[PDB]
């Protein structure tokens, strides 16, 4: 009922949480294992495209 | 017979009431503060003898005058 | 004054309101020439008191996707039509007697009350600019604050009651969309798309020759598919009857259609058998189509849209937020019933809708000139004319509000419409102060359309994740982007 | 730079005489006067013992006549109507109907 | 407080100015304005770090 | 470049918040006009008949007699 | 139909009895009084009246006024006029011819109507 005549803001905060990793989890799991030992050759073959 | 939300004057939450300004530097001017005004009349009171008596001395002179 | 500034054109004026008369004629021809042929048939519904008309954009607003027009000339229509809204009080004189000439010099002082005839400028979107910045901004400016109260208390209800009626799932993106005037920050549409959990789910019941079918994104799907194939009658037919019967023994499985157990909705079972009609045990008499065989089960080209919006329903609304709803569009609102102004918005959302239609067909919106897309903002009611943003936060306007009326619901529009409504006055003249960073911009690409996004739930926000931090966002993205770098 | 009118501190000081008034402030203090002063105690029975008074000068003497009199003889009658009225010799001494 | 009695004192002065006490107002704007100055020296550092690579 | 959502005032922005407190004090300003003006309605009455009375005080509301 | 509502305590009844004896415990209060000068003339017996112990109280209150305490006397005078009138009247020699003419507010005057 005093809620006007107090400082809760501390008691409540945003969190602090990356939806970012709930995403990244869905996306692993949708794909498959080939698939992410396949961007390890995108990544390297484009470090020799910008090395050439 | 009432329900609490009456008697303590909100149904959920208690709302902040705005304080009463106070004016700093001067008397508050309310209508219980007029007699730092308005005292009872003291200034003129023997003047009011020497009239009441000269108002009814006058008054009686000209009605007994009228009358006969 | 503009009194006699107006009179001046009056003998001038009444040239081009008789061509425009013309012009509007011959284009209302071609479109409803269109229209009887392409469009199907929107039956008349009456509300749940059963005394007037209801309308929904659903069934009501068509887009006729191939009208052979350019966008200008149906902007040239919609303000014609409104120009003929505009030129009624001239009906003042014959009704009222020769002193029923004042109403006409009231609606000659003021240009705003003024058709297209009385102005200056010649091309449509200058001309539309002008009457917005002059008077029609000004008129928006001071509804939008109370008709977004009116949606909120319509949402929260009256006298203390939010505990009944108000969802603890749809409180932080209700506060983000309500009242992120106070924070300063960005709006996701999608936190206004959550204000749909108010309401039910929207249902779409096919009408066959035995039984209705609920429509789900697997048919629709297969029926699509059909269609893209272009194969002969025959063949497509049989397909649709068959993706058909296959959702009928989907949906009877799943416990039939999700009107069976919706109040206020319902289908009857078979009938019953009274008193010696019953026949012992049968004590119900099926229809006659329980006589055909499910293998001819054949779509009768009949639909029935359900939204089932128990809370958002323009029925429910009031003989005043329809009012303000009609006034912050620039609408006519006065001395009619809701069902007429909900026919007036239904009317402005179909416009709208077929706008965009041209826009995409015209190379989207980076082909429009920035008056041009000032102007579709106005219309829009996302944008007033005392802002002087920048050409990609105009394009991310357009493409939310865009995205939020192909959902066709009304009230998560005029919420979202609202907030760019907002504006204070400060006391002093010092504040507020004069700003060191630069001025707001953004791009198409970080408005988040493409994906999902759950409520939040009640006092545990989170943060706004970019769309290009998602994985495979190049490719997701690469319309847009192929759209932005040419 | 306040672009509204500044109200001085002085008229603030003015008003809040007139606006900081409880509800007792108004009942009681206009209640007494008017409790006094009004149509029970006062105002009350001088006013309905003129319409006794004026009933039995009329039915005895005449009100023309009563007119003719002196302000003396007139406030003399007027007694004694007030005292056949107070005293209610017909009614057994009960002002009821 | 005295043998056999308690009692409240109460000054008698008038009161020209208004008394002031600091009671420190909470705020989350200078805790904002550093989280962005934290994050921003992050990437400074990091954009630093990546062009002495680039071109050392 | 100035701060967003603010802007000048409006005559349809209404008056500011010190004229409606002065609209507001109108009434409790009057009520120590008025109230001493019932008790004079009051006092200074006189009743219009009595026994005697031949007449009755009239008043002709739009002058038709 | 099956809300399933959680108990107001607002809506409860636990504080109007215990306000309403805070209120007459306040005013209860103001009868607090000294042993000096204190008298009370008690009944025949010897025990207590009921007005008697509680004027001290409404006077302690009267005390606190500001208009009324000045104002509420002024009909008192009035008491006095009735008593001395009644007694007036009670034995004031009248005419028996105008008692009979125009007696007042007697029963079937047809001049009254009845
Ligand atoms: C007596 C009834 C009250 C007695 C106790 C209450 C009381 O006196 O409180 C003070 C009370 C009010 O206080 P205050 O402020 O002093 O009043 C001013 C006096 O009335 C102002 O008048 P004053 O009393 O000062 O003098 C007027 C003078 C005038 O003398 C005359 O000429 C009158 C001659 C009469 C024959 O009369 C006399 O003093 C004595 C002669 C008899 C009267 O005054 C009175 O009631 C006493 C005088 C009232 C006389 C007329 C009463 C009707
Ligand atoms: C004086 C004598 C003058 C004689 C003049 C005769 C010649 C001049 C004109 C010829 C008449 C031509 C025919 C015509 O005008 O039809 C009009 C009108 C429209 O007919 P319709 O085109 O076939 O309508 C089809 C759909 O409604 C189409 O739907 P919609 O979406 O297009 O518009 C629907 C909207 C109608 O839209 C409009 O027409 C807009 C009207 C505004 C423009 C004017 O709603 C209605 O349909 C109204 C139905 C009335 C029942 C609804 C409940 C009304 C509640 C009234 C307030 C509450 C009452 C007090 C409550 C307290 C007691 C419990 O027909 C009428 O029903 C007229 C009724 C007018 C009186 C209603 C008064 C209700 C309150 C009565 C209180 C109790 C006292 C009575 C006992
Ligand atoms: C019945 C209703 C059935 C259909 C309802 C639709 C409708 O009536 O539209 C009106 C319509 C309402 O506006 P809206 O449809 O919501 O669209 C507003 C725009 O979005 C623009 O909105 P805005 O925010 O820019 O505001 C424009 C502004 C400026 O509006 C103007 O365009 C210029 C002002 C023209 C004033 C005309 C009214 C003259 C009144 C008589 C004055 C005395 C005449 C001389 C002495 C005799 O509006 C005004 O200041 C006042 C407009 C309302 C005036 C009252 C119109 C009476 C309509 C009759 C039905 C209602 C009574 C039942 O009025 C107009 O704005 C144009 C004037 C209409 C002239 C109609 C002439 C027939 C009058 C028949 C009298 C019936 C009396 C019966 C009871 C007695
Ligand atoms: C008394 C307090 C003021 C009275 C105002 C009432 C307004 C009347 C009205 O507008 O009717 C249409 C109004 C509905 O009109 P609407 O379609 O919602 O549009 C609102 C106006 O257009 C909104 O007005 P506007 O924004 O269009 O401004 C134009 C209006 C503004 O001017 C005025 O209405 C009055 C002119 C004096 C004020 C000028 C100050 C500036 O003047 C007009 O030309 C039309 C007025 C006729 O009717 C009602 O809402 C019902 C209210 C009256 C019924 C209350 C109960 C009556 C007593 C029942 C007795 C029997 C019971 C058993
Ligand atoms: C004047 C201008 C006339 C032009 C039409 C006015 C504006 C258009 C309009 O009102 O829409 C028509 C209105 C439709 O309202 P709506 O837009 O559909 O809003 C419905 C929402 O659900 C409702 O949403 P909401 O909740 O926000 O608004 C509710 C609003 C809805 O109310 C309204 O619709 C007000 C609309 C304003 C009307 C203007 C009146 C101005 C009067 C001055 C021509 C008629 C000729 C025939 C006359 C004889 C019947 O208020 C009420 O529900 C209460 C209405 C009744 C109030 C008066 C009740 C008096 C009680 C007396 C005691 C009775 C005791 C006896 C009990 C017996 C034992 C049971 O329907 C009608 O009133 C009948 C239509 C045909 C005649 C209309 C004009 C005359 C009747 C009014
Ligand atoms: C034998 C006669 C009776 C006994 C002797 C005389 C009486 C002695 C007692 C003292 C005098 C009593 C006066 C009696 C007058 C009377 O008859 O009272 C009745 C008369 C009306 O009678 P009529 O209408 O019949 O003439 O009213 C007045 O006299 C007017 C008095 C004005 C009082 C105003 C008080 C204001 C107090 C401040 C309050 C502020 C709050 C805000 C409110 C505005
Ligand atoms: C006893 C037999 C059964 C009958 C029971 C009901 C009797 C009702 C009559 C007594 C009414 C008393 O009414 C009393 O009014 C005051 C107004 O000052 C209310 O007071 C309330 O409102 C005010 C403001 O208006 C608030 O600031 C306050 O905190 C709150 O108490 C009391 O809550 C109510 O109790
Ligand atoms: C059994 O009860 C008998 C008491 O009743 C006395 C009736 O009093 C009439 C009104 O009295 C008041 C005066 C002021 C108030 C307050 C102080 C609560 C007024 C307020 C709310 C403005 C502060 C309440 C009642
Ligand atoms: C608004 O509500 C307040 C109304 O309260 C009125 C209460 O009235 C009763 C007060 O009367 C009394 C009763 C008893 C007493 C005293 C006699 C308590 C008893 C004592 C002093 C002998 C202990 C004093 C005053």
């Amino acid at each position: 009922e005093e809620c006007m005549f107090k400082d809760t803001r501390l008691d409540v905060l945003p969190p602090q949480v990356n939806p970012l990793n709930a995403i990244l989890a869905q996306h692993t799991a949708q794909t498959p294992v080939h698939r992410s030992l396949e961007k390890r050759l995108w990544t390297e073959v484009r470090a020799t495209a910008v090395s050439e | 017979p009432l329900p609490n939300a009456v008697v303590q004057g909100y149904t959920s939450v208690r709302g902040p009431k705005r304080p009463l300004d106070h004016f700093y530097g001067r008397t508050p001017l309310n209508i219980d503060t007029l007699w730092h005004w308005v005292k009872f009349p003291h200034r003129y009171d023997n003047l009011r003898f020497a009239v009441c008596f000269w108002a009814f001395l006058v008054s009686a002179h000209f009605a007994n005058k009228k009358q006969r | 004054t503009a009194v006699v500034k107006n009179l001046a054109k009056l003998p001038a004026a009444t040239s081009q309101i008789l061509t425009n008369v013309s012009k509007l004629q011959t284009f209302h021809g071609l479109l409803e020439e269109r229209r009887d042929k392409y469009a199907p048939l929107a039956y008349h519904t009456y509300d749940n008191l059963k005394q007037k008309t209801t309308w929904h954009p659903i069934a009501h607003a068509w887009v006729d996707e191939g009208l052979p027009v350019s966008k200008k000339e149906y902007n040239e229509y919609c303000w014609l039509k409104k120009d003929m809204q505009r030129l009624l009080p001239l009906a003042s004189p014959f009704v009222f007697g020769i002193y029923g000439i004042l109403p006409l010099a009231v609606w000659l002082s003021n240009d705003g009350y003024l058709p297209s005839a009385f102005s200056s400028k010649k091309d449509i979107v200058s001309k539309k600019l002008e009457w917005y910045s002059s008077y029609g901004d000004d008129l928006r400016q001071q509804v939008g604050p109370m008709l977004q109260h009116r949606l909120k208390r319509h949402l929260r209800g009256t006298l203390n009651n939010e505990h009944r009626l108000m969802l603890d799932e749809v409180t932080e993106s209700y506060k983000e969309i309500f009242y992120s005037h106070y924070t300063g920050q960005l709006r996701d549409v999608r936190k206004c798309a959550h204000l749909r959990l108010y309401d039910g789910t929207s249902t779409v019941l096919l009408l066959t020759n035995k039984e209705p079918v609920e429509l789900t994104s697997e048919l629709l799907q297969k029926w699509n598919a059909i269609k893209a194939a272009k194969l002969s009658p025959e063949e497509e037919k049989k397909a649709r009857n068959e993706a058909l019967i296959e959702a009928y023994k989907e949906q009877e499985l799943h416990g039939g259609p999700h009107v069976k157990h919706m109040q206020g909705y319902g289908i009857p079972a078979d009938t019953p058998l009274l008193g010696e009609n019953a026949k012992g045990d049968q004590y119900t008499q099926p229809p006659e189509s329980a006589s055909i065989p499910l293998e001819q089960l054949e779509w009768t080209g009949d639909t029935v849209f359900i939204p089932a919006e128990y809370r958002t329903e323009m029925e429910d609304w009031g003989r005043e937020l329809t009012k303000l709803a009609n006034q912050f569009l620039l609408l006519p609102w006065r001395f009619v019933s809701n069902a007429w102004n909900q026919r007036r918005l239904v009317s402005w959302f179909e416009e709208i809708l077929q706008e965009d239609a041209l826009i995409a067909k015209e190379g989207g919106v980076q082909a429009l000139s920035d008056d041009e897309l000032k102007v579709a903002l106005l219309d829009r009611a996302v944008i007033r004319c005392d802002e002087e943003l920048t050409r990609g936060d105009m394009e991310a306007r357009y493409k939310e509000i865009s995205w939020l009326m192909s959902l066709r619901n009304p009230f998560i529009v005029l919420a979202w419409q609202t907030g760019y409504y907002r504006s204070t006055y400060s006391p002093e003249d010092d504040l507020p102060e004069a700003s060191i960073l630069p001025k707001l911009n953004r791009t198409v690409l970080d408005v988040d359309v493409h994906n999902e996004l759950a409520p939040d739930h009640p006092e545990k926000p989170l943060p706004r994740v970019h769309p290009a931090l998602y994985p495979n966002s190049h490719l997701a993205l690469a319309k847009e982007v192929a759209v932005l770098a040419k | 730079a306040p672009l509204y009118p500044v109200l001085s501190q002085a008229s603030l000081y003015k008003r809040h005489f007139f606006k900081n008034i409880k509800l007792f402030h108004v009942v009681f203090y206009v209640g007494a006067p008017c409790v006094t002063f009004g149509t029970a105690a006062w105002s009350g029975s001088n006013r309905n013992s003129r319409e006794a008074i004026f009933m039995v000068i009329e039915e005895r003497h005449g009100w023309d006549n009563f007119k003719k009199l002196s302000s003396h003889q007139q406030g003399v009658i007027m007694q004694e109507a007030a005292q056949e009225s107070l005293l209610a010799r017909n009614k057994g001494e009960l002002h009821l109907p | 407080l005295m043998n056999g009695l308690k009692m409240r004192m109460f000054s008698l002065a008038r009161q020209q100015a208004p008394k002031i006490v600091h009671k420190p107002v909470l705020s989350p704007i200078p805790e904002h304005l550093r989280l962005v100055k934290n994050v921003a020296q992050v990437q400074i550092d990091m954009l630093k770090l990546l062009n002495a690579q680039a071109a050392k | 470049v100035p701060v967003a959502n603010f802007r000048p005032k409006k005559p349809w922005d209404g008056p500011w918040g010190i004229q409606i407190s002065q609209k507001k004090d109108r009434p409790f300003i009057a009520m120590w006009i008025l109230f001493p003006l019932l008790l004079v309605d009051h006092l200074t009455r006189e009743y219009y008949a009595y026994w005697h009375s031949s007449k009755v005080p009239v008043t002709d509301v739009f002058g038709d007699f | 139909a099956a809300p399933a509502e959680k108990p107001d305590p607002a809506l409860d009844a636990t504080k109007a009895l215990p306000k309403a004896l805070e209120e007459v415990e306040f005013f209860q209060s103001y009868a607090v009084r000294r042993k000096t000068g204190f008298h009370l003339f008690n009944r025949a017996t010897g025990s207590p009246t009921i007005v008697g112990p509680m004027f001290y109280n409404l006077y302690n209150f009267v005390r606190i006024g500001r208009v009324s305490k000045y104002v509420c006397w002024l009909s008192l005078p009035l008491v006095f006029q009735r008593m001395w009138m009644k007694n007036r009247a009670t034995g004031m020699e009248y005419d028996i011819d105008l008692e009979n003419y125009a007696p007042f507010e007697a029963k079937k005057n047809p001049m009254h109507g009845h």
